């Protein structure tokens, strides 16, 4: 869903990054919480970034005066299994006879 | 010949070089180890 004013601050958003140029690709049923620097061959920085490194975690730039394509997007993803348990929506049904 | 040339050209009136019907390698301009400061912007150095 869309969010006009709970993540829309003037003073743009420094808070959510996104990794754009690290080679390490994240698999899925991962994390990596890892914040370092992009290796351009030589020179491995890492954190002492420098000649021959890049801010792989680019800022967004949340703000209300933006169009709708710049306006900050909250997204929940829900995964799951099945055939292990059930819920209370299911259905409500105890031992009938 | 536009990186090594008896003299250069000033910054009002520069050398317009164009790479047609041509091709070359960008591994060879990054292990030189003679420049001072390298930026590329738009694209990583070693992924173009």
């Amino acid at each position: 869903w869309n969010s006009n004013n709970l993540d829309s601050k003037v003073g743009g958003n420094y808070n959510y990054l996104y990794r754009l140029f690290r080679k390490s690709n994240l698999k899925p049923f991962e994390r990596d919480i890892s914040t370092e620097i992009y290796q351009a061959g030589s020179t491995p920085c890492n954190g002492v970034e420098g000649f021959n490194c890049y801010f792989p975690l680019q800022s967004y730039g949340f703000q209300p005066t933006n169009g709708v394509g710049y306006q900050p997007y909250r997204v929940v993803v829900l995964s799951f299994e099945l055939l292990h348990a059930p819920a209370t929506v299911c259905g409500p049904k105890k031992s009938t006879n | 010949e536009v990186f090594n040339a008896t003299r250069f050209a000033s910054v009002y009136a520069w050398n317009r070089k164009r790479i047609s019907n041509c091709v070359a390698d960008y591994s060879v301009l990054y292990n030189s180890a003679s420049f001072s400061t390298f930026k590329c912007y738009g694209v990583s150095p070693t992924k173009l």
